[PDB]
DNA sequence: GGAGGCCAAGATCTCAATTTCGTACAAGAAAT
């Protein structure tokens, strides 16, 4: 629905993107808007600077922190900054390529 | 004039790197980053400039910003490409709207593009094309972020001309050791041969820019150098 | 003077004296190499290129602009009046020992065919072309310091630019008349020690194993396999030990396997 | 004197590619990669500059016009000056290599020289690769085929003479032979590059040989074809281009830039507007481009960026926006004293 | 200027992360017809990062009224559980002990 | 009648090979 209908609305106003190109607007809008959404799910952690909370991402999806060309890159920003070493410094539950590559 | 952390800049590399030899390190970037922000030839300010956002070795001479290192993936690693300029003489750039050639007989006399002056330049370069560049400097965090995502400034040979080296995605991540000089004794940057840093013996400038002033000898590390991503992330 | 021209001249190209004239003082700075004229005595070679420019050529340089037919042969049957020249010569190589100052000529066949043989007592012409030239350097002593003007080439302004003298084994500059700027010399660094020492371990292994350990180590350096993929092949062969004596530059690895893929 | 950086979008109106000798092989026309086959394309920044490069030639020579002999003032040495940057005459200033800052008086006189360089004086404009923001951004576009026209239509048979319906039965006689000829010897080539997997190295050189052989046979099969010379009834292989509408981020910036330097690079913009192609296949209109970037600069003194207007290109026309882009175009334009010459 | 002495000299837990903010929010409220934009996480407290502002600009023509804009429960009644017992005392301390509103 | 200006030859060869983004919830109104 909000495809076509930006889609209609760039069609009467001239401008000449494709409905393709409206639709990664919308995507990355949606990511834009998930990433918001994740950091509300983060924030319903802590909520006092005594707080200790340890955070559970399940999704195959989520970035690993060694996988810096993941499609969802921007998923990291969930995890706020103070975190990052955190994050960087993480238990993975299901890794992939686990193993030492000779060729370093 | 402010406090320096050990931080790893990592890079998604979005184009091949030509290395001119001594592999490009970061204090040249920053070099031609601060030369773009406050608009400066002259190497003085500039060097004065880098001095305020990075650290600078006076015992040595060289400012604490490792060369190059590729980040390699267990997908992507790095790879031999070739940086290839070739000179496009179009239609309309062979044409008398653009210029009067010399004529006889009323024909234009064409222009030899196979040899000569005026042949079709094809320049091949090789450059390494691995996912992601990383460095190792001692630093203002945000002020080198701010250089390496808003300002002009690739990685490599010519980025100003071929935009060899192209990066986007810099991720700037704090180290707990200073591995910009020194590493094990394996220097980490060009170094001057006296200080006792073993590598690479060269010819070069110790401070940016690299092109210029006297070419001292130096120890340099190798000029293509690869690290696993996990690695480099580890810190 | 003291420049890796005057090497090569010395060496090779001084067999052509006889025919190459008397210099004509000149006051600007030789075009070819481009050094400037305080080496040359004061003294050059006025000339004018197939493209009609105003060329000055020092001493060293020159040659490799000379006609000498009777020495060199006719490169073309239908100019016969101008003969082959050393700056026009594509696919022959050449190593000159500067301290020995005696030179080897690396021609194919038809060179060899070409030059008479008065040529070849001045200079020893062994057949080879350009593939062979690798083999030559691996299997002969080489003695250093050298140059190794791997393709004469006809660019001769980038060739005399090119000449660098090879100190040692580590680093032998590979000159093939390409403009050898800082950022290119990687394609043209032959690194015999570690490719002889790469070849000596490659005994050890099994042909399979060997032509594995290629095609792996090349398509990595061209990016068609994955690092992960590459190095569990290198590991179910056993190939490791062989890797550790890889430069890290994907560069240099497809040189030395050039070299090896030779031998 | 400001770093302009412009930062923006390229949107691809139509298919953006671009043909690299590293990039194509003969597994077919690939874009460059930066990697593998898997990693993401770009479509190079130099090919970006050499057609913005073309656009300030022609601004300029707009600008200086004809002469009243109606022939461009521009000779082949001034012309390859401005347009590919390399002396032909041998006479250009040749500044000492340890000066960074030389070449004032020739960049102030030579704009387009300043900002595209020449050799032996660096330029002031970077241009670079348009990056693309997703990940199944480009494709395999073109190809097709090149249909024998009269065996599609017949209507264009009622115009042929019979001397030339003779002549296309000969030439379709001929491509079908020399089609099945050529088959059979590609078979035996690729029945040679399997004994090349082999390489039992007894007489692999040979075998090399004898494939040189056999290319040059196929040149032969395809020069006993006395009618055509190619089979006209070719497939044509796709070329790898950018989707339409395809968001490729691109950051150019003009270093230490005098006002008429940028008003310069901006004319070159408005009049790369005019044809706004990038790349090759033009036939296919393959890069038509429209563009908004975001013209930045850095705050005197601080590492800030203030943006001082946007250059939206578009179909419908070029807004340049902000009133120091337009001081810097009027500035441009209105300076008497470029001498594009010796 | 006043408000960090009367803040902790009011006893209440000044951070270094608030002062920043309120110092933002109060710059940028005194530009007229322009917008601000932040982002503050859990931990900057942003009920009061963009209540104290308001009481700096208070004490310049205090005639000017603020509207306060929410969500829902999830944040309204948080603000009337922090406003009432920790404002007011900085207000009582800055003089100003202004009159709340609920307009729900 | 010496200056362009176009055109043919020079012997050799390196090497590399691909199969489909994101799937929701709220709270809260002086109304369009
Ligand atoms: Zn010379």
């Amino acid at each position: 629905m909000k495809a076509e209908s930006l889609y209609g609305y760039l069609k009467e106003r001239g401008y000449s993107r494709t409905f393709e190109a409206v639709n990664r607007n919308i995507y990355l809008e949606n990511l834009r808007k998930v990433i918001r959404k994740a950091k509300q799910s983060v924030g319903r952690g802590i909520r006092s600077e005594n707080d200790t909370v340890r955070i559970i991402i399940l999704d195959p999806r989520f970035p690993e922190p060694t996988d810096l060309s993941s499609k969802h890159r921007s998923l990291e920003h969930i995890i706020p900054v103070r975190f990052r070493r955190e994050y960087r410094s993480c238990e993975i539950l299901s890794p992939a390529y686990f193993e030492e590559d000779i060729q370093c | 004039m402010l406090n320096f952390k050990p931080y790893r800049v990592i890079m998604s590399s979005l184009t091949p790197v030509v290395i001119s030899g001594i592999a490009p390190s970061l204090d040249g970037i920053l070099y031609e980053a601060l030369s773009q922000a406050i608009p400066s030839n002259e190497p003085g300010v500039v060097l004065a400039r880098l001095k305020e956002i990075l650290l600078f070795n006076d015992e040595l001479g060289v400012f604490h910003a490792s060369s190059l290192r590729f980040g390699i993936t267990p997908e992507q690693g790095i790879g031999a490409t070739t940086s290839m300029r070739c000179d496009y003489l179009s239609p309309e750039k062979l044409s008398t709207a653009m210029f009067s050639p010399r004529t006889r007989r009323g024909l234009f006399t064409r222009v030899l593009l196979t040899g000569g002056p005026t042949k079709r330049r094809m320049t091949t370069r090789p450059a390494y094309s691995a996912p992601y560049l990383t460095f190792d400097f001692v630093g203002s965090s945000e002020a080198v972020e701010i250089l390496l995502n808003h300002a002009h400034v690739g990685v490599g040979y010519d980025y100003f001309s071929a935009a060899n080296g192209e990066f986007n995605n810099v991720t700037i991540l704090p180290l707990d050791i200073d591995t910009s000089i020194s590493n094990e004794g394996m220097a980490l940057r060009p170094v001057p041969v006296n200080s006792g840093l073993n590598g690479i013996k060269g010819v070069s400038p110790l401070i940016p820019p690299y092109f210029v002033g006297e070419k001292l000898n130096i120890v340099h590390p190798a000029p293509v150098r690869t690290q696993l991503i996990s690695s480099l992330l580890r810190g | 003077m003291n420049h890796p021209v005057e090497s090569v001249y010395s060496a090779l190209t001084s067999i052509l004296l006889p025919y190459m004239g008397e210099p004509v003082p000149v006051q600007r700075n030789c075009s070819c190499c481009g050094r400037a004229p305080s080496e040359f005595d004061g003294v050059g070679f006025e000339l004018v290129n197939a493209y009609r420019e105003r060329v000055v050529h020092c001493r060293p340089c020159q040659t490799f602009f000379v006609s000498a037919p009777e020495l060199m042969g006719v490169e073309n049957p239908k100019k016969p009046t101008t003969g082959q020249k050393f700056g026009m010569w594509s696919g022959v190589g050449a190593v000159i020992n500067v301290e020995d100052n005696s030179s080897v000529l690396l021609a194919p066949q038809g060179v060899v065919n070409k030059l008479p043989e008065h040529f070849f007592d001045h200079v020893e012409v062994i057949t080879a072309t350009s593939g062979q030239h690798l083999e030559y350097l691996f299997n002969t002593e080489l003695k250093f310091p050298l140059i190794y003007i791997q393709n004469f080439g006809v660019k001769t302004y980038e060739l005399v630019r090119s000449l660098r003298v090879s100190l040692s084994a580590d680093a032998i500059y590979t000159c093939a008349d390409q403009l050898l700027t800082r950022q290119n010399e990687v394609l043209y660094m032959l690194d015999l020690k570690k490719a002889k020492e790469l070849h000596q371990e490659i005994k050890n292994y099994s042909k399979k194993e060997m032509d594995i350990f290629i095609r792996t180590v090349t398509l990595l350096a061209y990016s068609r396999i994955t690092p992960e993929a590459a190095s569990n092949e290198f590991k179910k062969n056993n190939l490791i030990p062989l890797l550790l004596l890889l430069p890290t530059d994907p560069h240099q690895r497809l040189s030395i396997l050039h070299l090896l893929k030779k031998v | 004197m400001r770093t302009l950086n412009f930062n923006g979008k390229i949107s691809t109106l139509e298919p953006l590619t671009v043909t690299v000798k590293n990039a194509v092989s003969t597994s077919g026309h690939r874009l460059p990669r930066n990697g593998g086959f898997n990693a993401a394309p770009y479509f190079p920044g130099t090919s970006i500059r050499g057609t913005l490069r073309h656009a300030a030639h022609k601004v300029i020579v707009d600008r200086v016009g004809l002469n009243a002999d109606g022939k461009s003032p521009f000779d082949l040495a001034e012309h390859f000056m401005l347009a590919q940057g390399v002396d032909i005459n041998g006479e250009a200033e040749t500044f000492a290599p340890g000066e960074i800052n030389a070449g004032a008086e020739l960049r102030s006189k030579n704009p387009l020289i300043s900002l595209f360089g020449r050799w032996g004086l660096s330029g002031k404009v970077g241009i670079g690769n348009a990056i693309p923001d997703g990940d199944n951004q480009w494709g395999m576009f073109g190809g097709g085929a090149r249909s024998i026209m009269f065996q599609r239509d017949e209507s264009l048979m009622e115009f042929l003479e019979t001397d030339q319906v003779d002549r296309l039965e000969r030439l379709l006689e001929e491509q079908a032979e020399a089609s099945v000829d050529i088959s059979q010897i590609k078979t035996e080539q690729d029945a040679l590059k399997k004994a090349m997997k082999s390489a039992d190295k007894d007489t692999k050189a040979e075998l090399q040989i004898k494939v040189r052989e056999l290319d040059e046979k196929i040149q032969a099969r395809k020069d006993q074809k006395q009618e055509s010379r190619e089979s006209i009834r070719r497939p044509i292989d796709p070329y790898e281009a950018f989707i339409t509408g395809a968001e490729l981020s691109h950051r150019m910036s003009i270093k230490n830039a005098t006002d008429e330097e940028a008003g310069l690079f901006i004319s070159a913009l408005i009049r790369f507007a005019a044809e706004p192609r990038f790349g090759g296949h033009a036939n296919h209109n393959c890069g038509l481009v429209e563009a908004h970037w975001t013209v930045t600069t850095w705050k005197p003194g601080e590492l800030v960026p203030v943006t001082l207007g946007e250059i939206v290109i578009t179909p419908n026309g070029v807004e340049i926006t902000g009133d120091e882009l337009f001081a810097m175009v009027k500035a441009f334009n209105e300076n008497q004293s470029f001498d594009f010459t010796a | 200027m006043n408000t960090s002495a009367v803040f902790e000299s009011a006893g209440l837990s000044l951070r270094k992360v608030q002062q920043d903010y309120i110092e933002a929010a109060a710059g940028a409220l005194t530009q007229d017809h322009k917008v601000a934009l932040i982002s503050a996480e859990t931990g900057v407290g942003k009920t009061l990062g963009y209540l104290v502002p308001a009481l700096l600009i208070l004490l310049k023509n205090p005639e000017a009224k603020f509207v306060i804009a929410t969500n829902s429960h999830a944040l309204m009644h948080q603000i009337f559980r922090s406003d009432r017992p920790l404002l007011e005392q900085i207000a009582e301390q800055c003089g100003i002990k202004v009159t709340f509103s609920r307009l729900m």
